[PDB]
C-alpha cells in the first residue's frame, strides 16, 4: 500500500498539472485545444502508441498476460487479418497493421521501427522468376538505433504474413544478390565498418532462405554498379537492407533460433544449421587443472581477442590477467579512486574495497577510499590492481558465453565459517544477517571470540575482517582456509622464483611471537641484493624501502603482514619444491595445516536552437533574428500563415496581437494563388474547388522579422533580448511557426530547445541495487517527507547510516541539470506569469526545491516517456538511476545516454504539428508519457526484498564446472577526448611502456590517428585550394591563376602543411623516444618530405636519431 | 640518493638555468661528487649542451651516493626569476623524490617540487682539434650578434693568424665584425692556420643572450668542424655549446 499510496500521489499530481495544461492550453495559444499526450498504464499502453489500433489494449492485457506476446502477437495478427477491427482495405494495409503492430506487441514499443525504421509495407510480385507474389517492406532512414534483434524478428512475422495472407517466398535472382552483396562491400569498406564481415554463399544462400524481402529508400550517397534492377526501385545505398540483413540476422543467429522455436514457427532449418556450423571449433595438481580448465575455456580467449584487436596490442601481460576483479552481483561497480587516474558502462560506487597503489618512494599502499588516492596521487608509478566490479547474472552475453569461475570472495568464506561451526561444533549460525544472542555467545565460547565481533562480522564481513592470530587460530582447529584478505596471490610465476623466495626467507631477520600456541612471525629484515623482489610486488604485500643505512635496500615486512607472509610458508618448516603440473598452491596445501583458497583466479575488463524559426542565410554568418530584424533583412523560405475571420489578422502568431479572438490556420491552395482559412477549407474537405490539388499549409515567399519580431515584444512586455537565431529550415511536416514570446523568453532564461519544441537536457545513468543516506548527502527527515516508512528489514526510518532500497519512480541528477532544469522550470513559471495568466506550479527557487516535482525521461526510438521525481543531487556529471525506472530490455539495444524533460514544459510546449515528414534523429517526439509502473506488488513485491548482497553457496561451489551465465538454474535452485582522454592516452600507454618492461613491440593506437595525417597531408598537399580573401565560399581551380579574377584579393592556398606540424610533436616525441623498427620510414619519411618540399647538418644523432647511428650499425657490421 | 649542497647567490644560477631554458626543453642535471653537469642536446637539434659545475662554486656540498635527478627548466626558471643573488640558495633532497629549495635570505623559502623521471641518453663528446680557439669578452658578441642578426640570419666566421673577422651577408645590407688582438674586445688569439666557416646567428642570439658583460668567451670551432663555445663561472665552473654548421646556403 506504500507504493500504491505513492502512485495515488503521482497520479494526483498528473491531475494538477493536467489542470494547468487544460486552463492554460484552453487559451488557445498552442497548436492544440486540449492534451495532445495522453498516459499509458501498462505495455497495452505503450503498443498503441507506434500504430495502434485503438482497442486492441484489451486483447493485449488479455492475450499476452495469458499466453505470452509470441502467441499473443500470432492471435493480433490474426484479428488484424480477419477484420476484427474494422475494414482496412487491401492487404497491403492489413499486413502492415499485423507487422507494425505485432512489432509493437513483440518489443513492447521500445523500438521505433513501427513508426521511423519501417518506411512502407508492400505486396509485390516474383514475375521475374516465377510469378508468384512476395511481401516487401520498405524501412527509412533511421534504422541503426533500433537493435539488430527486432529487425531480424520483423521478416519472422512477415513469414508468418505470407501463411496467413497467402503470399509466397521470395525469389531472390543472380542480380538482386549480386547487388546486396556489392552493397554489404561498399557499405562495409567505407560507410561503416561493421563486426562481422559476411560472405557470399551465405548471403546468397541465407538471402534465398528469407521468406519475404525487406528494403527501403536511398540512406547513403552511395552509387552502386548494378543499375535498374528489376524489383528495385533505387540505385543507390540501403544502410536499412544492409544493417537488417546483415547485423540483423547473421548477428542474433544463436537467439533467432531460440524466437523460432518459442513460437513455434516451421521452416527456419536454415538458421539452425547456420547456429550449426558455429561448432567446428596422477600427477596434476586441482588447482592447475582449474587453471588448465580456464585456459580451454573459449570466452576468455576470443574475448580477450576482442579487446586485443579492440585497442592496444601486445602490451598487457599474459601471466596476469588485467582487469577488474571479477565480483559477481545479483541483476559494473568501479571504485572512482581509479577513475581520474586512468568496453561497458563505468558505474561509480563507493561500497566496495579499492586497490593496492606503488608509491613512488619504493613502499607499497593500498587506497581504499578515494581520499587516500587524493594523498598519495602524486607518487603513484603504476597500477598493479586496478579495482572491483560487479558482474550481473543474468548478463546478457550470447554465442555460446561459459561462465568462468567465481573468485573467493569475503563472503562464501562467512559461509565456510557458519557450516563449519554447523557441521563441527552444530552451532547454527546464518550467515549475511544478525543472529541471536545464544548462538553468537556459544559460538563465540567454542571459537574464543568476541560476539559484538562476530556481530559486526557477520554484519558486514567486507567492512569487519579479523586479524591474522585469530585467523590462524581457527584454522589449526576448523579445518578450515585461511583469510583471502591476507592471501596473496602466489599463482603469479613460477614456483622457482618461490623457491628462491623461501631461501631468500631463511637468511632474513625473522622474529617469532606465540599467542594462544600459534606461532607468527612479527617481521622479516630481508635485502633485495640476494634476489629481486619482484614477485613480492606482485604479491601485493605492502612493504617499505629502506637506504639510509648506507645499505642499498633492506626491505622489512612487519605484522600482521609478516605473518600472513610466513603462513603458507608452514612457517619455513617443510620446503616448497617446484613440481610439475602442481602449482604453488597446491604443493602448499600438500603438506601444511593451513588450507588455502585461490582468490583472484578471474579478471574482468550543439545544436543551438532557440525558436522555430526559418531564417536561412538571412540572419548572416550565425543566422542571427535579431540582425535580420534590425537590419531588414527578408527571408524568401517555405512558411505558414494564420487568418483571423473576425478580426482580420494574418500572421504567423497564435492570438490575434491586436483583437482578442483567436484565429485559425490558413490553407493556400498551390496551384491557384488563392488562400482559404481553416473554416473554409475543412468545408470543401481542404480541396480546392477550382483546381484538384491538396491545399498545402506553407508556401515559399518573403519574410520580414522587423514587422514580426516587433508585434511579439509587446505581447509579454519584454525588452531585453541579447542575441537570438532560428533554423536553416523547418524540418516538419506542417512546418508550423512558433510563437516568438517563448524564444523571448529563452533568450533572458539562458535554456536553449530542440526541433521537437521539448528542452530535453541529454544525460547518462546506470541500475543500482542499494545505496545509504549518507552517500548521498539526505537526512531522516527528508526521507520520512519523501514518503519513506521503512527499511528492507521492517525497522522504521530511523536510523541514518542504514541501508535502504530504492522506489521506482526516484531520479539523482547532477549539479548541471540541476541548475538548467532549474532555468528551465523558472522559464516555465515565468511563461506562466505573463504569456498564459496562470498562478505558478513550480516555485523553485533553489536546486533542493526541485525535489518533489516530476520530470519525464524519453530514449533513442521510443515513443513514450517514463515520468521520475528528483529526490536529489550528486556531484558526478552522469546520474543514478532504478532498474524499475530503467528497465533491462531498454539497455540492450546500445542506448545509456537519455532526454530528460519537465511533464508540465512537455504538457504546454509539445505539439503533434511539429512531427517531421522525412528525417528525423535518435527519438521523434514524447507522443505518450507512462507513470503506471506496478511492480507487481503481489509477486515481485516480495522478490525485490531479499536482493541486498544475496551470494548464495551453489554458485561459488558449482562455478566450477565451467557453467554459463544463462544457466539460471544455479540461482534459481536456491532462489525458487582530445584532453582527457588524450592525456589518459599518454599517462597509460606510459604505464603499458612500464608494463612491458621497455620491450616495445608495433602496434596501431596513435597509428590509428597518424595514417589521416599522411593521407591527409599527401592528399591535400596536391589539392592547393586557392581561396581569395574576399570570396570564401569560391574556390578556384588547382592551376595558379595569378590572382582572383572576382576579387582583388591575393588567393590563399591549403597545401595542409601549417596545420598538421602541430599533431606531428605529438607523437614524434614519444616515436622519436624509443629505437622500434618498421614504423621509422613512415615517421622520417613525412618529415624528410617536408624538407625536400621547403627547401642544419647535425653533427651527430644526440636527438634519438635512429637514422645515423642505426645505418652506422649494419654498415659497421658490413 | 639524499644529498644537499648549499651555493650562495641565485640571481649567477639564474643566468645559467635562463641560458638553458633558451637553449634547451628538457634536461636532467646529473650530479656527481665532482659537481653538477649536464650533456644533453636541444630537441630541434639546435644547440648541444654541457654544463660542468664543480663543488667548488657551492659553498656547501654534501652527497651520500651520486644520483641523477630530472629538474624542469620552466619551474625552475620561474623560482629563480625574482630570486636575489643576496639570498642563500639551498638545494636539498632526500629519502622521497622532492627537491627542497630552501632561500635564506631577506626570508627563508622552504621549497618543494616533484622530480620526473626523465630518460635522458648520457651522451658524450669526442676530442678532436679545431685549430681556432678565440677569448673575447662577452659585450663585444652581444653587440655584434644583436646588430647583424637584423640584417642577415647566417654569419661567416672567419680567424686568421693575429686575425679575427665575422662577415655577414644579404641582399643589399652587409656587414663584419673585425677584432685582433690590440683591440679592446679581444682578448686573446690562438689561430695556427686559416679558418672560414658559416653558422646560423639566429641560434647565436638566444646562444648569447644569456652571456655576461665581463665573462671570457672562448670560442672552438673550425673548417668544416663544427662551433664550440664554453666560457667559465666563478673562474671554475665552465659551460660549453656546440652546434652543428649550416649544411644549407
Ligand atoms: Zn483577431
Ligand atoms: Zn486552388
Ligand atoms: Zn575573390
Amino acid at each position: 500500500p506504500e507504493m500504491k499510496a505513492y502512485f495515488e500521489s503521482l497520479q494526483r499530481e498528473i491531475d494538477r498539472a493536467y489542470a494547468i495544461a487544460r486552463k492554460a492550453r484552453a487559451q488557445g495559444k498552442d497548436p492544440s485545444f486540449d492534451v495532445e499526450v495522453p498516459q499509458a498504464t501498462d505495455m497495452a499502453g505503450r503498443v498503441e502508441s507506434l500504430v495502434g489500433p485503438p482497442g486492441v489494449a484489451e486483447r493485449i492485457r488479455e492475450l499476452v498476460k495469458e499466453y505470452g506476446k509470441e502467441i499473443a502477437a500470432l492471435k493480433v495478427v490474426d484479428e488484424i487479418i480477419e477484420g476484427k477491427f474494422g475494414d482496412l482495405g487491401s492487404k497491403e494495409k492489413y499486413a502492415e497493421q499485423a507487422v507494425r503492430t505485432a512489432l509493437a506487441i513483440l518489443t513492447e514499443g521500445i523500438v521505433s521501427a513501427p513508426l521511423e525504421g519501417i518506411a512502407d509495407v508492400k505486396i509485390k510480385r516474383n514475375e521475374w522468376a516465377d510469378g508468384s507474389e512476395y511481401l516487401a517492406l520498405y524501412y527509412a532512414g533511421p534504422i541503426r538505433s533500433s537493435g539488430g534483434t527486432a529487425q531480424a524478428l520483423s521478416v519472422l512475422v512477415g513469414d508468418y504474413v505470407r501463411r496467413k495472407l497467402g503470399l509466397d517466398r521470395f525469389k531472390p535472382s543472380d542480380e538482386h544478390i549480386e547487388r546486396m552483396v556489392e552493397e554489404v562491400d561498399l557499405y562495409h569498406r567505407a560507410v561503416t565498418r561493421l563486426q562481422y564481415h559476411p560472405e557470399a554463399d551465405e548471403v546468397r544462400l541465407a538471402m534465398r532462405n528469407i521468406p519475404i524481402e525487406i528494403t527501403g529508400e536511398e540512406t547513403d550517397k552511395v552509387e552502386v554498379s548494378h543499375r535498374n534492377v528489376p524489383g528495385v526501385e533505387t540505385n543507390h545505398l540501403r544502410g536499412g537492407a544492409i544493417l537488417v540483413l546483415a547485423e540483423g540476422v547473421l548477428q542474433k543467429a544463436k537467439k533467432l533460433v531460440k524466437y523460432i522455436d518459442k513460437m513455434g514457427i516451421e521452416g527456419w532449418d536454415w538458421i539452425k544449421e547456420f547456429v550449426e556450423a558455429k561448432e567446428k571449433g596422477v600427477e596434476k595438481g586441482f588447482y592447475y587443472e582449474l587453471y588448465e580448465k580456464f585456459r580451454a575455456n573459449i570466452a576468455p580467449n576470443k574475448k580477450y581477442t576482442k579487446e586485443i584487436i579492440g585497442g592496444r596490442p601486445l602490451f598487457a601481460e599474459p601471466s596476469t590477467n588485467g582487469g577488474f576483479r571479477l565480483r559477481y552481483g545479483r541483476s559494473w561497480s568501479v571504485n572512482p579512486a581509479t577513475m581520474l587516474i586512468l568496453g561497458c558502462i563505468v558505474t561509480p560506487a563507493t561500497t566496495v574495497e579499492g586497490p593496492i597503489v606503488r608509491l613512488k618512494n619504493g613502499s607499497v599502499v593500498r587506497v581504499d577510499d578515494y581520499e587516500t588516492a587524493l594523498k598519495v596521487r602524486n607518487e603513484v608509478d603504476e597500477i598493479l590492481y586496478v579495482g572491483d566490479a560487479l558482474v550481473n547474472f543474468g548478463d546478457f552475453v550470447e554465442n555460446n558465453q561459459t561462465l568462468l569461475p567465481a573468485n573467493y570472495v569475503e563472503e562464501w568464506w562467512v559461509q565456510e565459517l557458519v557450516q563449519a561451526i554447523k557441521d563441527l561444533y552444530e552451532v547454527e549460525l546464518q550467515p549475511f544477517a544478525e543472529n541471536d544472542r545464544e548462538a553468537v555467545e556459544e559460538a563465540a565460547e567454542y571459537l574464543e571470540v568476541d560476539p559484538d565481533f562476530l556481530w559486526n562480522l557477520l554484519k558486514d564481513p567486507l567492512r569487519v575482517k579479523p586479524d591474522v592470530e585469530t585467523a590462524i587460530h581457527l584454522s589449526t582447529v576448523l579445518d578450515i582456509p585461511f583469510h583471502p584478505y591476507y592471501t596473496l596471490y602466489w599463482n603469479t610465476l613460477q614456483p622457482e622464483e618461490v623457491e628462491e623466495l623461501q631461501k631468500a626467507l631463511l637468511g632474513a631477520q625473522i622474529e617469532w611471537a606465540e599467542f594462544r600456541k600459534n606461532r607468527f612471525a612479527k617481521k622479516v629484515v630481508l635485502e633485495n641484493d640476494k634476489n629481486i623482489k619482484r614477485y613480492l610486488e606482485l604479491l601485493g604485500l605492502p612493504h617499505r624501502l629502506e637506504r639510509v643505512e648506507k645499505k642499498r635496500k633492506v626491505i622489512v615486512v612487519e605484522y600482521p603482514w609478516s605473518a600472513a607472509l610466513l603462513t603458507p610458508l608452514g612457517n619455513l618448516e617443510w620446503e616448497f619444491k617446484a613440481k610439475p603440473f602442481y602449482t604453488v598452491i597446491d604443493i602448499i596445501n600438500e603438506n601444511n595445516r593451513i588450507k588455502l583458497r585461490d582468490r583472484g583466479i578471474s579478471w574482468i575488463g550543439k545544436p543551438p536552437v532557440q525558436v522555430l524559426f526559418p531564417i536561412g542565410l538571412a540572419g548572416g554568418q550565425s543566422r542571427d533574428i535579431k540582425k535580420a530584424a534590425e537590419e531588414g533583412k527578408t527571408a524568401r523560405v517555405e512558411i505558414a500563415f494564420f487568418k483571423c475571420p473576425k478580426c482580420g489578422h494574418v500572421g504567423p502568431e497564435h492570438l490575434c496581437p491586436v483583437c482578442g479572438t483567436r484565429k485559425e490556420l490558413l490553407w493556400h491552395c498551390p496551384k491557384c494563388g488563392a488562400d482559404y482559412p481553416e473554416s473554409d477549407a475543412k468545408d470543401f474537405n481542404y480541396r480546392c474547388p477550382k483546381c484538384d490539388v491538396e491545399l498545402k499549409p506553407y508556401a515559399e515567399r518573403e519574410i520580414k522579422p522587423a514587422d514580426l519580431l516587433r508585434q511579439a515584444m509587446d505581447n509579454v512586455k519584454v525588452y531585453g533580448i541579447d542575441r537570438l537565431k532560428g533554423v536553416k529550415g523547418m524540418t516538419s511536416g506542417y512546418k508550423m511557426a512558433e510563437p516568438l514570446e517563448k524564444g523571448l523568453l529563452r533568450v533572458k532564461n539562458d535554456v536553449y530547445v530542440f526541433k521537437d519544441g521539448t528542452i530535453r537536457f541529454d544525460a547518462t545513468d546506470a541500475p543500482i541495487t542499494h545505496f545509504k543516506p549518507k552517500e548521498i548527502g539526505t537526512s531522516v527527515e527528508k526521507l520520512r517527507e519523501l514518503g519513506y516508512t521503512h527499511d528492507f528489514e521492517g525497522k522504521p526510518l530511523e536510523r541514518d547510516d542504514q541501508i535502504l532500497e530504492l522506489k521506482v519512480q526516484d531520479v539523482i541528477l547532477p549539479y548541471e541539470a540541476g541548475r538548467y532544469l532549474l532555468k528551465v522550470a523558472r522559464f516555465i513559471d515565468d511563461l506562466l506569469e505573463k504569456f498564459y495568466g496562470l498562478p505558478r506550479f513550480y516555485n523553485a527557487e533553489k536546486m533542493e526545491d526541485l525535489v518533489g516535482h516530476l520530470v519525464i525521461g524519453l530514449a533513442p526510438h521510443t515513443s513514450a516517456g517514463i515520468i521520475g521525481r528528483i529526490i536529489g543531487f550528486s556531484d558526478v556529471l552522469v546520474g543514478y538511476a532504478h532498474p524499475y525506472y530503467h528497465a533491462a530490455k531498454r539497455r540492450n539495444c546500445d542506448g545509456d545516454e537519455d532526454a530528460v524533460m519537465l511533464l508540465l514544459d512537455a504538457l504546454l510546449n509539445f505539439s503533434k504539428y511539429y512531427l517531421p515528414e522525412k528525417r528525423g534523429g535518435k527519438m521523434d517526439a514524447p507522443l505518450v508519457v507512462t507513470t503506471r509502473l506496478d511492480p507487481r506488488e503481489v509477486d515481485s513485491e516480495v522478490h525485490n526484498m531479499d536482493v541486498v548482497r544475496y551470494y548464495p553457496l551453489e554458485f561459488y561451489k558449482a562455478t566450477y564446472e565451467l557453467k554459463s551465465p544463462k544457466e539460471v538454474k544455479v540461482i534459481e535452485r536456491v532462489e525458487d577526448g582530445d584532453m582527457e582522454e588524450k592525456v589518459a592516452r599518454q599517462l597509460a600507454l606510459a604505464e603499458r611502456i612500464r608494463a612491458v618492461d621497455e620491450h616495445h613491440v608495433a602496434e596501431t593506437i596513435i597509428n590509428s590517428h597518424l595514417v589521416p595525417d599522411l593521407r591527409g597531408n599527401l592528399r591535400s598537399f596536391t589539392r592547393q585550394e586557392f581561396r581569395c580573401v574576399k570570396c570564401n565560399t569560391k574556390y578556384r581551380r588547382p592551376p595558379l591563376t595569378g590572382k582572383c579574377p572576382k576579387c582583388g584579393g591575393k588567393i590563399v592556398l591549403t597545401v595542409s602543411k601549417g596545420a598538421i606540424e602541430k599533431y606531428l610533436p605529438t607523437a614524434k616525441m614519444l616515436v622519436t623516444k624509443y629505437r622500434v623498427k618498421d614504423y621509422t620510414r613512415q615517421r622520417i619519411c613525412i618529415t624528410e618530405k617536408d624538407i625536400k618540399t621547403l627547401f642544419q647538418r647535425t653533427l651527430m644523432g644526440f636527438s634519438a636519431d635512429i637514422c645515423e647511428k642505426m645505418v652506422k650499425e649494419r654498415t659497421g657490421h658490413s | 640518493m639524499p644529498f644537499e649542497v648549499v651555493f650562495d647567490g641565485a640571481k649567477e644560477f639564474a643566468d645559467l638555468i635562463a641560458t638553458a631554458s633558451n637553449l634547451i626543453d628538457e634536461a636532467a642535471f646529473k650530479f656527481t661528487e665532482e659537481g653538477i653537469s649536464m650533456r644533453a642536446m636541444d630537441p630541434s637539434r639546435v644547440v648541444l649542451i654541457d654544463l660542468n659545475l664543480p663543488e667548488s662554486i657551492f659553498s656547501k656540498y654534501e652527497v651520500e651516493e651520486p644520483e641523477t635527478i630530472g629538474i624542469n627548466m620552466d619551474q625552475f626558471k620561474k623560482i629563480l626569476k625574482r630570486g636575489k643573488a643576496k639570498d642563500t640558495l639551498i638545494l636539498r633532497k632526500g629519502d622521497e623524490n622532492f627537491l627542497e629549495i630552501t632561500f635564506e635570505g631577506t626570508a627563508k623559502r622552504t621549497f618543494r617540487l616533484p622530480l620526473i623521471d626523465v630518460e635522458e641518453l648520457e651522451l658524450e663528446l669526442p676530442e678532436l682539434p679545431f685549430t681556432a680557439k678565440v677569448v673575447l669578452l662577452g659585450e663585444v658578441l652581444k653587440e655584434g650578434i644583436k646588430d647583424a642578426s637584423l640584417v642577415s640570419d647566417a654569419i661567416k666566421f672567419i680567424a686568421k693568424e693575429n686575425e679575427f673577422t665575422m662577415k655577414a651577408e644579404g641582399e643589399t645590407n652587409e656587414v663584419e665584425i673585425r677584432l685582433t688582438l690590440e683591440d679592446e674586445g679581444l682578448l686573446d688569439l690562438e689561430v695556427e692556420e686559416e679558418t672560414k666557416s658559416a653558422y646560423g646567428i639566429r641560434y647565436l642570439s638566444d646562444m648569447v643572450k644569456g652571456i655576461g658583460k665581463a665573462d671570457e668567451v672562448i670560442l672552438r670551432f673550425g673548417n668544416e668542424m663544427p662551433l664550440q663555445m664554453e666560457y667559465m663561472i666563478r673562474d671554475e665552473g665552465r659551460l660549453t655549446f656546440l652546434l652543428a654548421p649550416r649544411v644549407e646556403e
